[PDB]
């Protein structure tokens, strides 16, 4: 594995955010997380 | 497809957060009874915090 290998996946398996909602009583916003949040993930 | 991968779970939370001087805060508005006034509303406040 070289260095730029490590580059590319903790570049991309450190997503931002993505989010919307649900519209029929009732409405919910639904997000969808990407971003890491403690080490233990990394 | 996307439940290949995705799995959808329940949760609540906050629709906005505010901070105050500094602090998490929340924001409570009211008035004065009829009749009252707005040092006795303020009065009021301060004694049922």
């Amino acid at each position: 594995i070289t260095a730029t290998d490590v580059i590319s996946a903790v570049n991309d398996q450190n997503a931002q955010y993505a989010t919307g909602k649900i519209g029929s009583p009732y409405v919910y916003s639904i997000t969808m997380q990407g971003r890491l949040q403690n080490p233990s993930e990394f | 497809p996307l439940d290949s991968f995705l799995t959808l779970q329940r949760s609540s939370g906050p629709d906005d957060v505010k901070r105050f001087n500094l602090f998490p805060a929340a924001q409570v508005q009211g008035q004065p009874a009829p009749g009252y006034t707005s040092g006795q509303a303020i009065e009021a406040i301060a004694q049922v915090a």
